[PDB]
């Protein structure tokens, strides 16, 4: 949003706690069904749902966290994640 | 990993801000935690997440100096960057990428640039135009360290930055392992004004360093909070020179500097820093708070300058804390608190890098460097105190005490949380919105 | 479909390993073409043979472009070096040479000659006897022909005669004779400044760097004949024989006679455009040199080869594989590149208007093959890290190894020489420009010379179609690179690395200027605000967005008029036409700067004092406006007050 | 909501029916700022109000500037005219003037005077006795001082004095004394082609354009003394009294003692911009001087009183009414204009990377009102179909009518003298420039004058808030209709009219050039090139969309650059830096090639052939080359083979 020629600015945040305590952060994780037997490491070639392009918790923190396991090209990005998920 | 909250956007110029903030403000309070059965803000049966979130429970204004590269912070921002454009770095740990010192208002870029090429290269130099502002453009990656006095690396500390090196003000054979204890702060005062006290100072006139510095501002505000309890010093000072202020106050109607570098927290302003504040003392002012050196350096014509010349440094006299008046030279018993010393501040990844780069930098440029006319000394400035302060001898190494808790010590952190809900600067409030 | 880079060069190379780079530069040296000057039939013969090939290959546009010039061919009658004895009834000829000098005096001197080993200024001040009224002979290397000539015209001598030696020049023959241009700077002599058309109807004009003494090449038989009759031995430092003697006995005095023409013959330039889809009057210039006094296999033979098959590869990749240029190419042949390179600087001089700020990038394909050992490069600094990037994806022909061997390869490169064809595309006309040689330690023994063909150059490289696949890989790898994205990869960062060292070693002298009374400072300060410019404008680039068009076409012109703007204005185009402070001739450059300075401190008063002040004020000026010219607007510039 | 022109001249117009010039106008004349030399105090209080001023209508950026420069200011001891009589014993003083020559030598001479009306060239062509030796008197009028005093100089006269007479200036005082400059071209002389900052260290340089003999004004009264002892009737042609005569007599000569001193001041230049909102980086000047001799209520005051209500109805217009300019303005106060236009000629040789193909016009908002007569307007031909249509819109003050009266005025516009502001602006840098001004038929009686005031204005002028709202108008539409739209409205089709006049004046001498040897024919050609190159790029704007920006941007960009086309490359810009080949002084342009031509015809032989043939070679390609660049790119480019 920030970048030219749009030049917007946050003004507004919001908290996702109690009354009491505040909390501005919030927390991403990666949902999968029970017994489905793979950890981390064996994620490739799975079936995956994302909550949008760009947005925080569903595209940049899952696709950074494996990002450079990737074989090249990684240019772009999301032809190389389209290669390591099997849809 | 972790993530900061969902935002509402605007323009940066048209806004408009303030009737966003009031619209949804009203609707808080009213719509948003079931205050009324009727309508939800955070609800609805058709769709959710619509609008906002449903995990929300409330808003919060966003301060005006935070934008969208202080809001993502610098590891969110690097790190969508690095994403977007695909680099997946390497970092081998053996060279060093040149540092990037920030600077500020030209009389600090000259001495500056002839230090970037006094240097091989290793230094380079970004400037901006208030302190405040270069702190912030530390935070973002536009520079890399500089060096400020403890009431700045205090709100440094606070926006997350350490601190590496530390100015030694004391001659030694070791002064690089050597760590010293810190500098005195007093208020300086005339032989012909004998009537004044500290018990007394209402409606006398006063000079100060800059707003937000240790001897100029915290040390002296700090007890006159705990004796008036009020936050505004306007009102008990008639006029003073305090630069950094607002432009309305009186403590902006005694300062020198024109036209528009009124009161601007830089060398652009004639009373700004130790020296320019004692000009403050000797021109127009009653009282000065400076360090304990202030007075044997201006003093005794050392300046070449015309006012310093003829000013003596006998009749000047420091006052205690009790009432007494006692001189000069024995600053050890009117000293209002002990300041830590300045220190030289960086991001958490180039800590090795500026620690290497100085230390090898500093044995060139040091303080064994005679001839300096002719030369180039890194520490010897034209009585203006440019990216140093004059008496630093050498930069000592901090091991173990890299954090503005622990290198500033408890007292005097103490002294600033004293005065923390009576501070005006902008850049601490933006700051402190990243905490929960 | 679209296609990024990694598929891209993949592309490319499925498209070099088909060629046949061997067959081209045989048929180069068919009987049908094998002599051609500048202006000959054959050379009208080959160039009707390009543009039809340039049409053959269904290029977007093919035009031709003719006008004439005036070159120096031999007379009728022969030049000769001749002994003449004191005594004067007899008279004994060495050599009656095939190579001549173009634009020597045509005259006819005696005298007495010394040897001055290469002509070098640091050379001519370690003479023993002094030169003035006498013939020099040099040796040829390590400079130009004119800058011989030049040098030896200032130190007054007559004649200069020059040779090839066993050590410089291993060959077999002992016979062998060359041809060289001794005109200091380029283009054509009589238009200097404007172009040589019919439009401006050719006025009386002459060019400054025209010699006034005869020079002539003789060959290595006639240089032993000519050292049997003189006396003293050569100094040990220089690399040289046993047979080379420093100046002639007292009896014998040599004789130069040299009669050459100026004719003036017809010159076509022959160019084809491949259109760009995004932004198509942007463009990047591919140039190779057509005619050579000889043969001219190693000289005009592997250009005009590698320029044809770079032709095809690239309307190949065009027409069917679906690569999409963002801005045009041309691709060009220039004559005449033989006596100074005329056909680039007429054709500058002449549409200088037309490709002001549109053109940027030269790539010269010229002497791209003479060795297998080494790769040399020399370029301005914009395309540094460009050229980097290369040489970590091109693998060497012999070895597998890459070429990114030497990674201080920078401090290495050495500048453009004036007779290279991409130095007045740099210094002239402020467009970036690149030249890489496949060079061996040793020179080529023999460019401008009768004996090389084609067989004398394949038994001195063994196999010659994996060396000059290497080269066009090169190439084609610049010009991929450069046009297929919507960023330039132009890195303007490198200035930074050249002003800090002219800063630096203004900064030995810093005494000196203290001592008349100036300040250093604002240079240093003139040096930051470049610093400041260009870190600003990579934050520009950090926060913009790079689908967009229009933010990035704003950003992208600053970083092609990054090289115009040290284009010094305060001299003039016709006077000095070589005007960029960094790589240029003349008195406002900066080692001109540095070179008046040093005089000072030796106190002989050969130097001027309002002459340094006024480069120091220019000089300092020009740093510091291009500096406020890349930093955004007006108002954002921040000067003191 | 969007605003069109026609609700925009509406806006306008409500705006100025508020406004009140008269009070600002008196507030310049008030006892603080009564005197304001440059560099004096009380220009430095009035430049510390314009910037308050601008701070305070809420521009979007104010920034002030300053450099040193040398000027030239009255010694302690007194100058003086004064009579010597042959018998030497006795000396008669006329007077002592109040006013002074800046750039004059300080120096005293004697010597017989002669009389020398205008000292036009062809007035000094018509002499009766012969000039040299001696000492010139003129009347002010009909061109600068400083050609007065340069073709007086080129005759080789002693000195000038430089009177007003009854007939051309009708005033009741006779001992009015007035100031003047005479340095021939513009800008501080000490740096000519590089700006006087302290960057530059200030190298001792020396600019051309100063003479070498004293100059003085007198009053009237001072040559009615004068007249009282010469002898000899003036010609009927002049327009003159029955008092003035030709030469002194035998007896008497007079006496010139003039004593001045160069002082080194600060100058401040002032300026404030408004941003734009689509292409916030092209922008549009408008300036006017700050400072006068005198009071100067007429010279300087309506200038920066237009300057000032200018900004506070455009600032007025941005920030309420919803104007959004499509491309920035900046508004600018120069100092020391007085001598020779200083602050405009340090501020363009100091920015000029910085604003080379960025700005785009000059407006001048100087010396607007003098009279309430006519409307004299002067300009590059680039602004002239906006001017027109400015000129149906604009309503007269006195009459109702309206300004465009008569359908032939492109004929009757004279080209920019040299002490216009503008001039520097459109002969040095390429930018296309306006001067406009409600002129009597006669000039206004006194300018660099002590007596002018505002009382004396408004005696000459009976109301003066219509006439300077009247010019206010004016300067606002051209402001608003650069700036409103996304198409410029410079008419780059009126240089065809001045190029045909040019090639129709060279064919009147068709036969001697016929005679050289040259043809006239390529000239001709060039000019079709031209016409074709404009009708080509007319059918693109009416082939291309309006809304679209990118194909919009593309095509402004040639319409930008065709005034910078113009600009000669062959000279250098230093020593000669007026270098348009239309408007520029030199030898390189086109009046200069028409006068060289016409001395062939007389026989005289004080002209040189080689010179035409270069000239001719150099102007043909220019005409051809902006012709070439301004059609398509390379490739389209048709020329013959
Ligand atoms: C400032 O430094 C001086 C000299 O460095 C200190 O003098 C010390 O004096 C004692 C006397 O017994 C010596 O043993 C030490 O070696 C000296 N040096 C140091 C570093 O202690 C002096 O005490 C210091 N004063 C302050 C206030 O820091
Ligand atoms: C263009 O210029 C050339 C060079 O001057 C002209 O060609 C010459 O014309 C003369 C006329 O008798 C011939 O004797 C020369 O041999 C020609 N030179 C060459 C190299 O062939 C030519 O006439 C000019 N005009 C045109 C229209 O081409
Ligand atoms: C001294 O410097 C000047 C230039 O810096 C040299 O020549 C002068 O240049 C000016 C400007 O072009 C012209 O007036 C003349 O060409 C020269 N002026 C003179 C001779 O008065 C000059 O060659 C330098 N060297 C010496 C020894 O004077
Ligand atoms: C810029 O240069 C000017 C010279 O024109 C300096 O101004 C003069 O400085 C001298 C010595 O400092 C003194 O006469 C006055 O301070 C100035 N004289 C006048 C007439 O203005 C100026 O100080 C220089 N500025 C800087 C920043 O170095
Ligand atoms: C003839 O024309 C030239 C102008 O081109 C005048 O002088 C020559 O100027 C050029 C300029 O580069 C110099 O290179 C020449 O050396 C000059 N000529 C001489 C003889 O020195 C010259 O004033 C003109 N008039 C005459 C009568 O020669
Ligand atoms: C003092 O500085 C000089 C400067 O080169 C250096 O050689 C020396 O080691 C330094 N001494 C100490 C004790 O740091
Ligand atoms: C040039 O050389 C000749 C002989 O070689 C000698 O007579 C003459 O003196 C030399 N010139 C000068 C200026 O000494
Ligand atoms: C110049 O005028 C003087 C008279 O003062 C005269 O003697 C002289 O001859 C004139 N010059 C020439 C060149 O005739
Ligand atoms: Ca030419
Ligand atoms: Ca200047
Ligand atoms: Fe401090």
């Amino acid at each position: 949003a920030y970048l030219a020629p749009n030049n917007l600015k946050p003004v507004v945040a919001e908290f996702y706690g109690s009354k009491e305590d505040p909390q501005t952060f919030y927390y991403a994780v990666a949902v999968v069904k029970k017994d489905s037997g793979f950890q981390m490491n064996q994620l490739r070639g799975k079936k995956s749902c994302h909550t949008g392009l760009g947005r925080s918790a569903g595209w940049n923190i899952p696709i950074g966290l494996l990002y450079c396991d990737l074989p090249e090209p990684r240019k772009p990005l999301e032809k190389a994640v389209a290669n390591f998920f099997s849809g | 990993a972790q993530v900061p909250s969902h935002t509402v956007v605007a323009r940066s110029m048209g806004g408009k801000e303030d009737l966003i903030w009031e619209l949804l403000n009203q609707a808080q309070e009213h719509f948003g935690k079931d205050k009324s059965k009727e309508f939800q803000l955070f609800s609805s049966p058709h769709g959710k997440d619509l609008l906002f979130k449903d995990s929300a429970h409330g808003f919060l204004k966003v301060p005006p100096r935070m934008d969208a590269k202080m809001y993502l912070g610098y590891e969110y921002v690097t790190a969508i960057r690095n994403l977007r454009e695909g680099t997946c770095p390497e970092a081998p740990t053996d060279e060093c990428k040149p540092v990037k010192w920030c600077a500020l208002s030209h009389h600090e870029r000259l001495k500056c640039d002839e230090w970037s090429v006094n240097s091989v290269g290793k230094i380079e130099c970004v400037s901006a135009e208030t302190t405040e502002d270069c702190i912030a453009k530390i935070m973002n990656g536009e520079a890399d360290a500089m060096s400020l006095d403890g009431g700045f690396v205090y709100i440094a500390g606070k926006c997350g930055l350490v601190p590496v090196l530390a100015e030694n003000y004391n001659k030694s054979d070791n002064c690089e392992d050597t760590p010293e204890a810190g500098y005195f702060a007093v208020a300086v005062v005339k032989k012909s004004a004998s009537d004044l006290t500290w018990d007394n100072l209402k409606g006398k006139k006063s000079c100060h360093t800059a707003v937000g510095r240790t001897a100029g501002w915290n040390i002296p505000m700090g007890l006159l909070y705990n004796k008036i309890n009020h936050c505004r010093f306007d009102e008990f000072f008639s006029e003073g020179c305090a630069p950094g202020s607002k432009k309305d106050s009186s403590l902006c109607k005694l300062c020198m500097g024109s036209g528009l570098n009124l009161c601007e927290p830089n060398n652009k302003e004639g009373y700004y820093g130790y020296t320019g504040a004692f000009r403050c003392l000797v021109e127009k002012g009653d009282v000065a708070f400076v360090k304990h050196q202030t007075v044997p350096q201006n003093t005794g014509g050392k300046n070449p300058d015309p006012w310093a010349k003829n000013l003596n440094e006998k009749d000047y006299e420091l006052l205690c804390l009790d009432g007494t008046r006692k001189p000069v030279e024995e600053y050890a018993n009117c000293h209002l608190a002990r300041a830590p010393n300045h220190a030289v501040v960086t991001r958490k990844d180039k800590e090795a890098c500026v620690h290497k780069i100085l230390r090898q930098q500093q044995h060139l440029f040091g303080s064994n460097v005679t001839d300096c006319s002719g030369n180039f000394c890194l520490f010897r400035s034209e009585t203006k105190d440019l990216l140093f302060r004059d008496d630093t001898v050498c930069l000592a190494k901090l091991h173990d005490r890299n954090t503005y808790e622990k290198y500033l010590g408890e007292e005097y952190v103490k002294a600033v949380g004293n005065l923390r809900k009576c501070s005006t600067s902008s850049l601490l409030e933006a700051c402190t919105f990243r905490r929960p | 479909f679209r296609l990024y880079w990694d598929d891209l060069k993949r592309k490319l190379s499925e498209k070099l390993d088909s060629t046949d780079f061997t067959s081209t530069i045989k048929l180069l040296n068919e009987n049908s073409y094998v002599p051609r000057e500048a202006g000959s039939q054959k050379d009208e013969n080959l160039a009707l043979y390009v543009e039809n090939q340039f049409r053959e290959f269904k290029l977007s546009k093919v035009w031709r472009d003719q006008h004439f010039v005036k070159i120096q061919v031999k007379d009728s009658a022969q030049n000769s070096v001749i002994i003449v004895d004191k005594n004067g009834r007899l008279v004994y000829l060495v050599e009656n040479p095939g190579g001549y000098v173009a634009y020597s005096k045509a005259a006819t001197v005696t005298g007495k000659l010394v040897h001055a080993n290469f002509g070098t200024k640091k050379d001519f001040e370690d003479l023993y006897t002094p030169v003035n009224g006498s013939i020099v002979i040099v040796r040829a290397g390590k400079i130009t022909f004119a800058e011989k000539v030049a040098n030896a015209e200032s130190l007054n001598a007559i004649g200069v005669l020059i040779y090839m030696d066993q050590t410089k020049f291993p060959i077999v023959n002992a016979e062998l004779s060359f041809f060289g241009h001794a005109h200091l700077g380029t283009g054509d002599p009589y238009t200097p400044g404007f172009p040589s058309f019919n439009h401006t109807q050719f006025p009386p004009s002459r060019s400054s760097g025209l010699p006034n003494i005869p020079v002539q090449t003789i060959s290595r038989a006639a240089a032993e004949k000519l050292f049997g009759n003189m006396e003293g031995d050569c100094p040990s430092d220089w690399k040289t024989d046993s047979t080379c003697r420093m100046v002639t006995s007292e009896s014998k005095n040599v004789k130069l006679t040299v009669s050459n023409v100026l004719k003036e013959i017809k010159i076509l330039n022959i160019f084809g455009v491949i259109k760009g889809f995004v932004e198509p009057d942007h463009y990047v210039v591919v140039g190779a040199q057509r005619d050579a006094w000889g043969p001219g296999a190693a000289k005009s033979g592997v250009g005009t080869a590698l320029l044809l098959k770079l032709a095809q590869m690239f309307s190949d990749m065009v027409l069917k594989d679906g690569f999409q240029p963002s801005r045009s190419i041309i691709f060009a042949s220039w004559s005449a590149g033989d006596f100074g390179s005329v056909g680039a600087t007429e054709w500058l001089e002449g549409y200088l208007s037309s490709l002001h700020l549109k053109a940027f990038t030269y790539i010269n394909l010229d002497k791209a093959v003479l060795g297998t050992s080494n790769f040399k490069v020399s370029a301005s600094p914009l395309l540094y890290t460009l050229i980097e990037k290369t040489m970590q994806n091109v693998k060497h022909p012999v070895t597998g190894q890459f070429l990114y061997q030497d990674s201080n390869w920078a401090s290495k490169v050495e500048k453009l020489t004036l007779d290279n064809a991409a130095f007045p595309f740099l210094a002239y006309s402020g467009i970036p420009a690149v030249s890489f040689c496949f060079c061996e330690d040793t020179d080529y023994p023999y460019l401008g010379t009768t004996m090389d063909t084609y067989k004398e150059l394949i038994e001195r490289i063994p196999e010659l179609n994996k060396v000059a696949r290497a080269a066009a890989e090169v190439a084609g790898q610049f010009v991929i690179k450069l046009t297929h994205d919507v960023e330039l990869n132009l890195d303007y960062e490198r200035y930074n690395s050249q002003l800090l060292s002219f800063v630096r070693d203004l900064n030995q002298y810093r005494a000196d200027i203290k001592e008349m009374g100036l300040s250093l400072q604002w240079l240093y300060s003139a040096r930051g605000d470049f610093f400041r410019a260009t870190s600003r404008l990579t934050t520009d680039f950090g926060n913009a967005e790079k689908t967009d068009r229009f933010v990035m076409k704003k950003l992208n012109d600053r970083v092609m008029r990054v090289e115009y703007h040290f284009l010094s204005p305060y001299v003039s185009p016709k006077e000095s036409p070589f005007r960029h402070v960094f790589w240029g001739s003349g008195s406002h450059t900066l080692p001109a700067l540095l070179e008046n300075l040093k005089l000072r401190k030796q106190n002989n008063g050969a130097f001027n004092e309002t002459l340094f002040r006024n480069q120091l004020a220019l000089a300092t000026w020009t740093i510091q406006g291009a500096a406020n010219a890349l930093s955004g607007d007006v108002w954002d510039i921040d000067n003191e007050f």
